């Protein structure tokens, strides 16, 4: 009877119902996955497609952040423009008064701050979007972390968001990650992406895919179609 | 008793009693681990665990084990959100005892202040508790090791030997039969008697890996863990 | 000088059983005087006196401002002023501006409000608390002042040597010095009565 | 104005001179300017009194609220580190010029506070205006501080070379014994200095002096 | 005063004087001018004592706090970038005299010599002090390219004995400092 | 944060204040005091709550308390609570004889408390003052005054008071009594005493329960005689022997 | 209205009565006891502090907590909000300390905290204090003896008691204690009061006497609480 008004109140099960209402709130978004190879780290994002709607390759949720990190989010969008900002500038504050790159760890952990004092407040309202950091770099490695809207702080070598199809982090086992180059792992993931999330649901979606390692010696950037063009050349002859 | 719209803030009740604080009791039960402390004659031991539902679970990041201080570690519970907000501002003092005072650390009084700003997060008008708890243990100069267990009620809190928590509860019922009596405590002593006053709670008893240990003796002060070496060998001696 | 601006000297002489202090009643800009019957030391509390010495204004602020801070301590707390809650009373209001600080040269004679026993001191106008146990003097011309009282001022002391000692002391440097002059008022108190004698000095 | 000091094995003695002086004119013949930093600890004034003072009153205010957090006894790193640290914080508009010494658990420690914010660890170190004579003492006949007793005789030893040599420093002797368990503050621990007697009586006998006007009021 | 920094290939080697003067008094005749910032990364300071040890504290808080949130190695050129930023911007208050050389698990030993002017800059040794104006013409001829720690310790005391025994500034007692993966390593000599 | 908010400082629907008619509440009962006109000086009593004789009774002057050596004031209400407009006043009092060096007259003195007890009903939903104390002193114009404040920020001054609870069937009688001044400063103070005795719960006017200071108006001191209850007992026993006196007519 | 940057909580009842301040009398009656008394050369405080588990030491939480070096004090009730007010007694009692030079009475402490601790009931937006503190110490050759409560009231007792059945233990006090005896005596009825509520279990760790010398306060140790009373009383 109300318990759920005050974000900065407990509940009768005690619990946050805020955080509760937030967690489902990024499921309703479409999906945006990752996955970290042994040498890089892979993002990917999915664009709906229900009457056109819009140009493609616009709003693409993957972002880039920094030299060596980059944004897979989902949810509501402009909240995650906004959170792009905070971490660009977080960045910018750590290329300033040190000039190297900043690490992933202490990078999620700036983010895992902010995103949990919002959280505490009644006045401020919670996080919709829960996004996947991960970055490689010759003096680091390939590492990836899944930060969700509660303000936990972990990683694993992949997770999904989104939505709730989960089978296309499913035939991942069944391929080779940590011994691929990183290079065929970018084909070797969209072949389930295009056969589950049936076409009942939502007629026509389109694909993004972003990588970051040391193909591109630490860079990130969101992989072109024209090059290497495998991406979405293997994807179509693998749906069976 | 309650009276208008007294159940969607944070303050006192028309019977004087609290209902936001007392659900924090359940906070922890979401995150649903245990801590229990166990100090000796030179010693301190802290044993924990950690759950793995998924093969993706990375030992590293998951790792519940916080090291605040070289010579002086730390522990939490509950859900691992709020825990990461204290666990900087266990930093943050720190270094600034360092800084200024340059010696041990309040070993005793350090959960005075540390407390006092648990109590502000308690004391803030709309702010969340902070249902996360505090466990530290201590090193100090000829008056042996120390622990320390602070809950986030805003008050300092520790002794010899204590579990408080989910589960804690039957963990403390064997400890006060275990110590005395009249009994001394050497190294492996408390490390053995880590795992049997959980033996009277639950203690499945499967594969080290998932469990860490903390342990601080004083040979050289500075606070420090190893990796699934001889914690195993100590899993086998205490069992004949 | 800032303190020979407006000129002036506080002498306060401890006796036996009582405490003698004394100042010039001389008002005036510089070598030009303006009025003779301007009063320095002023009344604070019970039996108890101050001597000031240096730029006319901060005599008045002081003593006013004293005069705030005075009372608000009495009126919580029934007891007395004590000569020495009101000391560092004025230095912690010395004190106020570090580098901006008021020029006075205060002298606090006073009887303890326990015991007959008399009690002074002289701060400096930075707040600098200095205690003696035989006389403070504060002046212009310092030669005069530490010169005849090292050689009259006596360990026992009574009410009538104690007055007269300071009279011809204050006679001999008036007539024959120049800043000071234009009458010297004397405050001798003791635990039985207060007495305040005013000497004579030359009018030119 | 002269303070110096020496380390011995079980603790320190401090001392200074008693007479201040404002001008050609001595202002406080006796004057102490060792001042109470907390049980064990003492450290030695000079320069500007009002503002050492003022400074070292909220120092030990501030060691008030800094010692007592944990309790225990108060080390001198917890004073230490707070001069550099608040004193640098000005960046030297105050002055000090101060000789700090404590006997911690870990031993006594002596320390040189300049108004800067500079302390530098010494066993012996000299400030004030007779620097240059009781620097010369702790110098050239240093040693490595054996049994207590005879540093406590270098601290006099310098102490009286800084008096005997500057004019500066007069009136008499001060001494300061701080140890862990003993603690020991004599003063004035010797005058070596003395004043002429008095040529005659140049008291002034009643009769001789008229009064304008007198007043009396008679107290309860 | 006079500071020295050298750097072979397992780490870095520094030495310094200890008689330090004001004016032509000595203030104190034994002083050490390394400052035990962390393990590995030290620094050599000179001319006002109150600026380089109040900054050297600065970082050890900042760093300190970071560098046990941290849980790595202890890099030294992100500590000496503290330095950089710091120096740069009180530039017209503070004086620097630091010069940054530690042996770092990553890039090796390393020496950054950060001057008045606040900028950072890497260089196979680094020079300073007052009485430094008369060795220019020693350090930049008998210096040789890649030294071993053993023949460090006997160049650096070349260095600091042809200083200080000409220059009145420096003096005293010579103190060196060896850095290495094995340790911090000190050692007295004079003559 | 609408529905938290109990619109402490906005007014009631009936017209009335409903945060100041619930802190009167509090003044009816709590703090009993009285007040009189009287010659050449001005007398106060008051009966405690805290009556109870297990207290030791060290505060001297207690819900008298004397806000200046020239001044003193009867309190009414929680004691912390006024603890806070009594140094406030104090301080108002001290900050007039600093930029003028003369007493703080009574007429401005009042209005500058009831402003501070006012400021808290008008804005910033604060807990306003409970506490209604009187006020005595003297000036070189007006002469004798008396005041009263109350909790919505206005002076309830008059030259007689009731005060808070008891005294009514004294308070009929001060009507009767309403004959102006007069002294003797003993037979003012035999009148107070009637007061005390008959209108008390326990009637027997116990004496360590009670307490009386006096202004005395004197050139240029202006003494206060606080009475050490040693006199107060035959002051009791005085109007005692008068009201046995008094039921003789009849 | 206005900001929300907590305005007052605290309302009038109908009859005037305060609303949370009086429910925080319900901690300190739903507290733990703690006496004390003042009679002659000192001031004697007795306070219960027993273990709720074995695995409980009590040498290391110290329930006496004294302000000065010659004063003491001890608490009943409810700690988080308790340490904020000592650890800002300490900075407000050295205004009285530099300022006035002195050893500042226990009534200059009486009046400047209870004003803020009232001042603190005012504020809305958080929890009263619901802590009775019991101010003790010696001051110009008289010592004191007073309690304040949550709303801030002070008041001055011979020998007084907080916590559980408070109203039993004042009556034991107004009569097994009066006029004024010595410290020592201050003791034996001290703990005597303080067994009434207590169990039927009595060690150095259970009770802890603190005691106010006009030398200054000085704090017991439990050695001369288990020597003193074994045999309690």
């Amino acid at each position: 009877t109300g318990y759920d008004l005050s974000a900065s109140t407990f509940s009768p099960d005690g619990r946050v119902f805020q955080v509760e209402y937030a967690m489902k709130a990024v499921e309703n978004s479409s999906t945006a996955i990752g996955i970290r190879c042994k040498d890089g780290v892979v993002f990917g994002v999915e664009k709906l497609v229900l009457s056109k709607l819009y140009e493609e390759g616009s709003n693409k949720r993957l972002f880039n952040v920094d030299r060596h990190v980059g944004m897979a989010v989902a949810g509501l969008l402009a909240d995650a423009r906004s959170l792009a900002d905070i971490a660009r500038e977080e960045a910018s504050n750590f290329r300033s008064n040190f000039g190297y790159n900043i690490p992933l760890k202490h990078l999620a952990d700036r983010v895992a701050m902010y995103v949990h004092a919002y959280t505490l407040y009644s006045a401020v309202r919670p996080f919709g979007c829960s996004f996947m950091l991960g970055s490689y770099s010759v003096n680091d490695g390939a590492q990836l972390y899944m930060i969700d809207p509660s303000g936990v702080s972990y990683g694993y070598w992949g997770c999904a968001i989104g939505k709730a199809r989960q089978a296309a982090k499913t035939e991942i086992e069944k391929l080779q990650m940590k011994e691929m180059t990183c290079r065929d792992i970018v084909k070797e993931v969209a072949k389930i992406i295009y056969i589950v999330h049936d076409e009942v649901k939502d007629k026509a979606f389109e694909l993004e895919l972003s990588w970051v390692g040391e193909l591109t010696n630490g860079r990130h950037e969101i992989v072109p179609k024209d090059i290497r063009e495998e991406a979405e050349k293997y994807a179509k002859e693998s749906l069976k | 008793s309650s009276a208008g719209f007294d159940r969607h803030i944070t303050i006192f009740s028309p019977e004087g009693r609290l209902y936001q604080v007392e659900y924090a009791f359940k906070a922890i039960n979401q995150g649903g681990l245990t801590s229990v402390a166990v100090r000796g004659k030179d010693c301190a031991v802290i044993v924990t665990q950690k759950k793995v539902p998924d093969k993706l679970l990375d030992s590293s990041t998951v790792t519940h084990l916080f090291k605040i201080t070289e010579n002086i570690g730390c522990v939490m519970t509950g859900m691992t959100a709020d825990s990461r907000s204290q666990v900087q501002r266990a930093r943050y003092e720190a270094a600034n005892w360092k800084y200024k005072y340059g010696y041990e650390i309040p070993v005793d009084m350090l959960c005075k202040r540390i407390a006092d700003i648990s109590q502000v997060y308690t004391q803030n008008a709309e702010m969340r508790p902070l249902g996360c708890c505090m466990i530290l243990i201590g090193i100090d100069e000829e008056q042996g090791p120390q622990v320390y267990k602070c809950d986030p009620a805003g008050y300092y809190c520790g002794f010899k030997a204590t579990a408080a928590g989910v589960k804690q509860t039957e963990s403390t019922s064997f400890l006060e039969k275990k110590v005395k009596k009249k009994f001394d405590w050497t190294f492996e002593q408390t490390v053995e008697t880590a795992i049997t006053c959980l033996s009277t709670v639950l203690s499945i008893d499967f594969k080290p890996s998932e469990i860490e240990v903390g342990v601080v003796t004083v040979e050289n002060p500075k606070f420090r863990i190893l990796t699934e070496a001889e914690i195993d060998a100590h899993l086998v001696a205490l069992a004949e | 000088s800032i303190m020979s601006y407006n000129g002036g000297a506080v002498m306060a002489m401890k006796g036996k059983n009582c405490v003698a202090i004394a100042a010039d009643r001389r008002f005036g800009i510089q070598a030009q005087m303006v009025t003779t019957d301007f009063q320095k030391i002023f009344p604070m509390g019970d039996r108890l006196y101050i001597g000031l010495a240096g730029l006319a204004t901060d005599v008045q602020t002081v003593a006013q401002r004293l005069k705030f801070r005075l009372n608000l301590y009495e009126l919580k707390e029934g007891r007395q002023i004590k000569p020495y809650t009101l000391m560092s009373m004025v230095a912690n209001l010395l004190y106020e501006k570090r580098f901006g600080p008021y020029y006075t040269e205060p002298v606090i004679a006073g009887l303890d409000p326990k015991t007959f026993k008399p009690f002074i001191c002289s701060l400096d106008l930075i707040g600098c608390p200095m205690v003696t146990d035989d006389f403070v003097v504060s002046g212009t011309c310092a030669e005069q002042m530490y010169g005849m009282c090292e050689s009259l001022w006596e360990p026992n002391m009574d009410p009538d040597h104690l007055f007269e000692t300071i009279s011809q002391a204050m006679l001999n440097a008036v007539d024959r010095d120049a800043v000071s002059g234009m009458g010297v008022i004397v405050h001798i108190i003791e635990k039985d009565k207060i007495t305040t004698r005013t000497l004579k000095a030359r009018m030119d | 104005t002269t303070i110096a000091g020496v380390v011995y094995k079980d603790g320190i003695v401090l001392g200074a001179d008693t007479r201040a002086t404002e001008g050609m004119v001595v202002a406080d013949k006796n004057c102490s300017k060792i001042h109470f930093i907390s049980p064990n600890i003492y450290c030695c004034g000079a320069g500007t009194a009002a503002d050492t003072d003022m400074t070292t009153q909220l120092i030990s205010s501030n060691l008030e609220l800094h010692s007592l957090s944990t309790g225990r006894l108060p080390r001198v790193v917890t004073a230490n580190r707070m001069l550099k640290q608040m004193l640098f914080r000005y960046q030297g508009y105050i002055g000090a010029a101060l000789v700090l010494g404590g006997v911690d658990v870990t031993g006594p420690h002596l320390y040189s506070i300049y108004p800067h914010g500079s302390t530098d660890k010494l066993p012996y170190v000299t400030m004030g205006s007779g620097s240059l004579a009781a620097m010369a003492v702790f110098e050239d006949k240093f040693r490595p501080d054996m049994e207590e007793e005879e540093a406590k005789n270098l601290v006099s030893e310098a102490i009286a070379a800084g008096i005997f040599n500057d004019l500066g420093s007069g009136s008499n002797i001060d001494l300061c014994v701080i140890s862990k368990n003993k603690l020991d503050f004599l003063r004035p621990y010797t005058v070596p200095n003395k004043k002429g007697t008095r040529l005659g009586r140049y008291r002034c006998e009643k009769g001789t002096t008229a009064v304008l006007t007198e007043k009396i009021t008679p107290l309860e | 005063t006079t500071i020295m920094a050298v750097q072979f290939d397992g780490g870095v080697v520094l030495g310094a004087d200890s008689r330090t003067t004001t004016g032509s008094y000595i203030a104190n005749r034994v002083t050490d001018k390394l400052t035990p910032i962390h393990d590995r990364i030290f620094c050599c300071r000179s001319g006002s004592a109150a600026d380089t040890q109040a900054v050297a504290d600065a970082v050890t808080y900042q760093l300190g706090f970071h560098s046990i949130e941290l849980n790595e190695p202890p890099l030294v050129h992100t500590a000496a970038s503290l330095f950089k930023e710091m120096c740069y911007r009180y530039r017209e208050d503070l004086m620097a005299g630091i010069i940054i050389a530690g042996w770092d698990p990553q890039e090796g030993g390393q020496v950054y010599s950060v001057p008045m002017g606040g900028m950072m800059v890497r260089q196979s040794f680094a020079i300073g002090g007052s009485g430094s104006s008369y060795i220019y013409g020693y350090v930049d001829a008998t210096y040789r390219e890649g030294m071993t720690k053993e023949e460090c310790l006997q160049f650096t005391a070349n260095a600091l004995a042809l200083a200080m025994e000409r220059d009145g500034s420096s003096g005293g007692v010579i103190r060196l400092a060896a850095i290495a993966e094995s340790g911090v390593e000190r050692q007295v000599l004079l003559g | 944060s609408r529905r938290y908010d109990s619109r402490t400082t906005i007014f009631s629907p009936e017209g009335r204040l409903y945060q100041v008619e619930y802190a009167m509440e509090a003044i009816g009962h709590a703090g009993t005091c009285l007040g009189i006109l009287a010659n050449d000086g001005v007398l106060l009593a008051a009966e405690r709550r805290n009556i109870h004789k297990l207290l030791d009774e060290v505060f001297f002057s207690e819900k008298i308390y004397k806000l200046n050596e020239d001044m003193a004031c009867s309190v009414a209400g929680i004691t912390s609570d006024a603890n806070v407009l009594t140094n406030e006043l104090r301080l108002i009092a001290q900050r007039y004889l600093l930029q003028y060096q003369e007493p703080i007259p009574c007429e401005q003195l009042v209005t500058a408390l009831c402003d501070i007890k006012q400021a808290y009903t008008q804005f910033g939903g604060k807990r306003p003052f409970g506490v209604s104390l009187l006020y005595i002193g003297w000036d070189k114009h007006y002469g004798f005054q008396l005041y009263q404040s109350d909790p919505s920020g206005n002076y309830g001054g008059w030259k007689a008071t009731c005060i808070g609870n008891n005294s009514a069937a004294a308070v009929s009688m001060l009507k009767q009594d309403y004959k102006e001044g007069e002294m003797t400063l003993k037979s003012a103070l035999a009148l107070a005493i009637k007061v005390l005795n008959k209108t008390m719960d326990v009637s027997k006017l116990s004496a360590e329960k009670v307490e009386i200071a006096t202004l005395t108006r004197e050139n240029g001191k202006t003494v206060i005689r606080v009475l050490k209850q040693k006199e107060v007992e035959q002051l009791i026993k005085k109007h005692e022997e008068e009201e046995a006196k008094a039921e003789r007519e009849k | 209205a206005e900001r929300g940057y907590s305005f007052s909580l605290t309302t009038f009842s109908p009859s005037g009565k305060l609303v949370q301040i009086e429910y925080a009398l319900a901690a300190v009656a739903g507290g733990a006891p703690s006496v004390g008394i003042k009679a002659a050369n000192g001031v004697v405080l007795a306070t219960e502090k027993k273990q709720k588990s074995i695995l409980y030491d009590e040498r290391s939480v110290h329930k006496v907590e004294p302000i000065t070096k010659h004063i003491g004090l001890v608490y009943s009730g409810m700690g988080p909000d308790y340490r904020v007010l000592v650890h800002r007694a300490r900075k407000l009692a050295q205004q009285y300390y530099l300022v006035y030079q002195e050893p500042i009475p226990t009534a200059q402490l009486v009046q400047r905290v209870a004003s803020v601790m009232q001042e603190y009931t005012q504020s809305g937006g958080v929890r009263p204090f619901g802590v009775s503190l019991l101010i003790c110490g010696w001051n110009e050759g008289r010592p004191y003896l007073f309690q304040s409560d949550p709303s801030g009231a002070y008041f001055a007792w011979k020998a007084t008691a907080m916590g559980k059945n408070y109203v039993n233990g004042k009556t034991f006090l107004e009569k097994r204690y009066n006029e004024d005896l010595e410290l020592e005596d201050a003791i034996h009825t001290a703990i005597l009061t303080l067994k009434e509520s207590f169990e039927g279990q009595m060690t150095e760790d259970n009770i802890e006497v603190g005691i106010c010398n006009e030398a200054g306060f000085r704090r017991l140790t439990p050695t001369e609480v288990k020597d003193y009373l074994a045999a309690i009383a």
